[PDB]
């Protein structure tokens, strides 16, 4: 049942006497029992990808062959917890080893077996009942936010022979006993699923509901949807991590799985410190955010091979909660660090590289990762509906969107949130380019917007036309010097500035811009567009008369309106609620109309 | 001139403080030297033969 | 401990570049250190970068010139490069191999630590929430330094990045209105640079709290990629075992990257950009991420990994991959230096990721964040106006544009220009900020809410 180490080249270990080993089986390499996964088979020798540092591993060290593939434990005890790249809890390691460093070769259960969970059965099953994969036969109260559904694993079925009455049970007990054909299966609350296999669904459905983001841009102009996939290929300093944190903090998702794959160590500590201090009311009660989030840490200075396991563990966790009827919006803040791991391993493997040193199958890995997103009808008789969204960062070198990872990613994801380093240098955050970005879900959400708002869509269109027209003018204005501009064009240029400075950018570290409720975004946009139309009309109706209302006349006459419009961001939605904000915006519209009547 | 004399005698204090520390160090280790020799010599005399953990058969 | 005698081999199979390949080795261990003696008595060391069966590939630190095939004698230590560390390393000067060069004795270890180190458990890592007062307005105001932050200075050949680092070493304090142990890795530099820092540390009267590691331009290029780890390993001992606050400065990190690139080429590893290894990022993270505070212990490590940007190319892999790992950068340039501005720090392309937590009520002054953001807006716009005026002429500008040129001109001489020994407080820096911001009318200060302008703007 053992092999022996033949050689070590770093993250790749070669072992012998493993004739019966299959690809993508787990192994334990070394006397510390380091976790690895078999990549290649050459005769009776196996090539092992090891997720822990191989320093100190000797030729001749035993290799334990484990039949089970890389897998994740799924059950109660996930929410609020932080895991490493292979599903080992960091709070349990630190509480058991008393160290500040993560030891190598730690064999710790993913989900604690000491906690006595409060379990209630569905009350609809009886002995002799027929249960199928995905069925829920009880719920565990992890906390007040997420109700943890105990599902029958996929590829399992049979007749019920015993169901645990309501009471206190731990993860080592038996909750459900079922039999199929003589063979009997005893299940606890924890199921095991290979992280490289896609959990099966009844039907993949179109995404027809917004994924609310606490941002003005990245929502009004480039919507994301529940179940959709997007990329943020920002250069260093562009603030893509802050966008990811903002989406996690303030969104309409039920569960967030945050994967720090190659991320700075300070970022995961930042989350653990800040998140417990955030609030999200449930039913009149104030609750912490961490009860509905979970996160995986595989930091930049951790084993590079573990970056692949981290990504697959994250999405597998996301699917698990998707199956329970929750909307999941996971985000892996790197992607490039995963592809980088693939390159380093491919090098050690002496494989023939493709574009820029990356493996030829880079696109294959990204395609199969992102396609696990989507709104689905779940397996299981209870007819759940869920989703997994994926918001993945990319780190193109130099900010040049030409590398194989950015290029392949853009061919897969349906929403492109491109960031511009030259906007970040100006602290124009979020640094969204708004010229190269796009969202392919605009048509999907048009029905939603008409149902709840109506006014939003024509405002979105006019805003894009103004910003695009300003860019078309900026190209020539740089050369002309604003000498040949018509008065109708100067209005576009200055209103476009108004939009850029007050609407597209917001300071996510303030009490007023940390979250931007949609009604506020469309409210203040309506005012900005209403100004555009009234100001453009004012000159269009007077240019041929005996006095033309040039920009300098409206600018001096309505300077107070331009200041009020710029102040619309400083509304503090937590202190001043919807009623005051809408009434305030209505007053600005009246002030504009009255000033225009006195002008024209 | 005042500064040079101060530096001179400041150096004398440095030299005098150093001699104090060196003699104190010698006085301390003289109380443990014999115990350390016994512990170290035992570890040398205790051979402890062993076969490499990875030797097969 | 390791009681078994170590084995000595004369079984060298062959030599290929910097790599000496041995055969007939008993149970080779990966990443173990080998000591070898040349036929002429020269002693050298190297590390096993690959094992396979009875073979092992040793990368020799000093070099492979003079390595024989029949008379070369090698012995395997049986462990990884664990290095002796002690508290009294402060005040000592070492070479890039960890040996003393100050005519003192070898290190009398309190323990032996793995030079590769271990990753700090992110659950016990505590997010930095204290600010360091560098005394430089260009930093303390608009790009604050936190204790536990990683902030390199991006520089270019010929710029005074050595003077800025030296200045920071002496006038780095706290804004709580403190003696930092400095570990300085001088690698890939000439004698005059190393002597400059060594002399400055003595001139500052702080040498008893400074540990130096020197690896000069005329020293082996392979030792240049362990010197940072030697510095950081000592820093980790001091910070996390003895609760001493440590400031670690790594000199031109580009000499690290170039030394690594040479190793990457020698080992035929997969290149990424500009010939650097595809794993350059991972290797840099091993160096950079050895920083920050740890919950339950009163120490910290702050890093300033200054680096030279080849050809002032901010997208060069060295500053690029560093920019992805560290919490921003200070960035100096030639446009300021060529005008005799010191320190020549250009705030526009700079940032501090931990700065947002560091500023404000309970840390410095409540208007800190507002002053910084508006100064960035006004400075960047002034630069945009210069780009315009260079073509259209001064006559094409209006009063809204001239104000930004007035700000830009006054900003660089009042805010950035200081001098090697000008030590300003963070509060004085903000006061200066307001003096410059008050150039504009309230309506143009669009990054600051009226709830702040009404209190501070009138003065
Ligand atoms: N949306 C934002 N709102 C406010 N400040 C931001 C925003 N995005 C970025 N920043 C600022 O700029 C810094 C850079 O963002 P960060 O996410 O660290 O960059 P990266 O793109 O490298 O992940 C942040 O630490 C913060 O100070
Ligand atoms: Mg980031």
């Amino acid at each position: 049942t053992f092999g022996y180490v033949h050689g070590v080249s770093g993250p790749v270990v070669t072992a012998c006497d493993m004739a019966g080993a299959a690809m993508y089986e787990l192994v334990r390499v070394g006397h510390s029992e380091l976790v690895g996964e078999i990549i290649r088979l050459e005769g009776d020798m196996a090539t092992i990808q090891v997720y822990e540092e191989t320093s100190g591993v000797s030729v001749g060290d035993p290799v334990l062959r484990t039949g089970k593939p890389l897998s994740v434990e799924l059950g109660p005890g996930i929410m609020g917890a932080i895991f490493d790249g292979i599903q080992r809890p960091l709070s349990d390691i630190s509480s058991q080893t008393q160290s500040i460093y993560i030891p190598r070769g730690v064999n710790v259960s993913a989900l604690s077996r000491d906690i006595k969970w409060e379990f209630i059965p569905s009350k609809n099953l009886r002995v002799g009942s027929h249960i199928t994969g995905g069925d829920i036969y009880g719920i565990v109260n992890e906390n007040s936010l997420i109700k943890h559904k105990i599902m029958l694993p996929p590829r399992s079925r049979g007749s019920v022979t015993y169901i645990a009455p309501p009471g206190n049970y731990d993860a080592s007990d038996v909750v459900l006993e079922l039999e199929f054909e003589g063979v009997k299966e005893k299940l606890s609350m924890v199921q095991v699923w290979p992280v490289r296999q896609v959990r099966p669904v009844t039907e993949k459905l179109p995404a027809n509901h917004p994924l609310l983001t606490g941002q003005r841009v990245l929502d009004a102009l480039f919507p994301c949807v529940q179940g959709g996939t997007t990329a943020i290929p920002g250069a260093f300093g562009c603030g893509k991590t802050v966008i990811s944190q903002s989406l996690s903090k303030y969104s309409n998702s039920d569960v967030i799985i945050y994967v720090g794959c190659g991320e700075r160590g300070n970022e995961m500590s930042e989350v653990l410190r800040d998140f417990p201090e955030l609030t999200m009311e449930v039913d009149g009660k104030v609750e912490s955010i961490m009860k509905r989030t979970a996160l995986v840490a595989n930091t930049s200075n951790m084993p590079v091979a573990a970056r692949e396991a981290s990504i697959y563990t994250g999405i597998t966790l996301s699917e698990y909660f998707r199956d329970m009827g929750y909307h999941v919006s996971m985000m892996a803040d790197s992607t490039s660090r995963w592809a980088e791991a693939l390159r380093e391993i491919s090098g050690r493997l002496a494989e023939m590289p493709a574009d820029s040193g990356y493996p030829a199958y880079l696109g294959a890995r990204l395609a199969s990762f992102y396609e696990r997103a989507g709104r689905v009808k779940c397996l299981g008789n209870p007819e759940r509906e869920g989703s997994v969204s994926i918001v993945g960062a990319v780190s193109p070198p130099g900010g040049d969107f030409s590398d194989p990872v950015t290029s392949a990613t853009l061919g897969i994801v349906q929403v492109f949130w491109g960031l511009d380093k030259k906007l970040a240098q100006r602290k124009h955050f979020p640094s969204v380019n708004w010229l190269i970005s796009y969202s392919k879900y605009m048509r999907a959400l048009d029905e939603y917007y008409d149902k709840h708002f109506t006014e939003f869509v024509p405002l979105r269109t006019k805003a894009k036309e103004i910003l695009q027209e300003e860019e078309d003018l900026a190209e020539i204005v740089q050369l002309v010097g604003k000498a040949s501009l018509a008065e109708t064009d100067k209005i576009t240029l200055e209103v476009a500035k108004l939009i850029k400075d007050d609407f597209l950018q917001q300071n996510g570290y303030t009490p007023y811009d940390r979250f931007c409720p949609f009604y506020k975004t469309v409210g203040m946009l309506s005012n900005m567009i209403s100004f555009y139309d009234m100001a453009r009309r004012a000159v269009e109706t007077t240019a041929q008369s005996d006095n033309k209302i040039t920009w300098s006349i409206i600018r001096e006459h309505m300077g107070e309106i331009l200041y009020k419009l710029s102040s619309m961001k400083f509304k503090d939605p937590v202190k001043d609620g919807e009623a005051k904000i809408k009434a305030d915006y209505a007053q600005l519209l009246e002030d504009m109309q009255n000033a225009f009547r006195s002008l024209e | 001139q005042a500064a040079m004399g101060s530096q001179g005698n400041l150096s004398a204090e440095v030299e005098q403080a150093t001699r104090r520390q060196v003699q104190g160090m010698q006085s301390s280790q003289q109380r443990n030297r014999e115990r350390v020799l016994t512990q170290l010599l035992g570890m040398v005399c205790d051979v402890r033969p062993q076969v490499h953990p990875n030797y097969r058969i | 401990y390791l009681s078994q005698p170590r084995l000595t081999y004369k079984t060298v199979s062959g030599v290929n570049g910097p790599l000496v390949i041995l055969d007939h080795v008993k149970f080779p261990r990966y990443a173990e250190i080998v000591h070898l003696t040349l036929p002429d008595g020269t002693k050298r060391s190297g590390q096993v970068l690959e094992v396979s069966g009875s073979k092992a590939v040793v990368q020799v630190f000093e070099g492979t010139s003079g390595i024989d095939a029949k008379k070369t004698s090698c012995e395997f230590t049986g462990d990884i490069l664990r290095t002796p560390v002690s508290e009294d390393m402060l005040g000592r000067v070492f070479n890039g191999s960890g040996k003393p060069i100050d005519r003192g004795p070898v290190v009398l270890a309190e323990d032996f630590l793995d030079i590769m180190g271990q990753p700090i458990n992110p659950q016990c890592r505590i997010y930095p929430e204290e600010m360091i007062q560098t005394g430089i307005s260009a930093i303390d105001g608009m790009n604050s330094i936190a204790r536990g932050q990683k902030i390199p200075i991006f520089s270019a050949a010929g710029l005074p990045h050595n003077e800025i680092a030296a200045q920071i070493c002496r006038q780095a304090g706290l804004v709580k209105k403190e003696n930092f142990a400095i570990v300085f890795a001088a690698m890939g530099v000439n004698m005059e640079t190393a002597r400059f820092f060594k002399s400055d540390f003595e001139e500052n009267g702080s040498m008893d709290n400074v540990c130096l590691f020197l690896n000069l331009a005329n020293d082996p290029t392979i030792e240049r990629i362990i010197t940072p780890r030697l510095a950081l390993t000592t820093a980790e001992f001091l910070a996390y075992q003895c609760e001493k606050h440590v400031l670690v400065i790594l000199t031109d990190m580009s000499s690290y990257a170039e030394a690594l690139r040479e190793v990457s080429a020698a080992r035929e590893e997969v290149p990424g950009r500009r010939g650097f290894p595809g794993y350059m990022y991972t290797d840099l993270a091993t160096i950079y991420e050895r920083a920050g505070r740890v919950e339950g212990r009163n120490g910290s490590i702050t890093q300033i990994p200054i680096l030279t940007m080849p050809n002032d190319d901010i997208t060069h892999p060295i500053p690029d991959l560093t920019g992805y790992i560290t919490e921003g950068q200070i960035y100096v340039d030639r446009q300021l230096h060529n005008r005799q501005i010191y320190p020549p720090i250009n705030v526009l392309p700079s940032l501090s990721r931990l700065m947002k937590s560091a500023i404000g009520e309970g840390m410095t002054r409540k208007d800190h964040a507002d002053v910084s953001n508006q100064l960035y807006a006004c400075y960047a716009i002034g630069k945009d106006v210069q780009a315009m005026k260079a073509v259209v002429g001064e006559e094409a500008l209006t009063s809204d544009d001239l104000l930004y040129l007035e700000f830009l001109q006054k900003f660089e001489k009042n805010f950035i220009t200081q001098g090697p020994y000008e030590n300003r407080t963070v509060y004085e820096t903000l006061d200066i900020g307001w003096q410059l911001l008050r150039i504009f009318p309230k309506e143009m200060l669009k990054r600051i809410p009226q709830s702040t302008l009404s209190e501070f703007y009138p003065r």
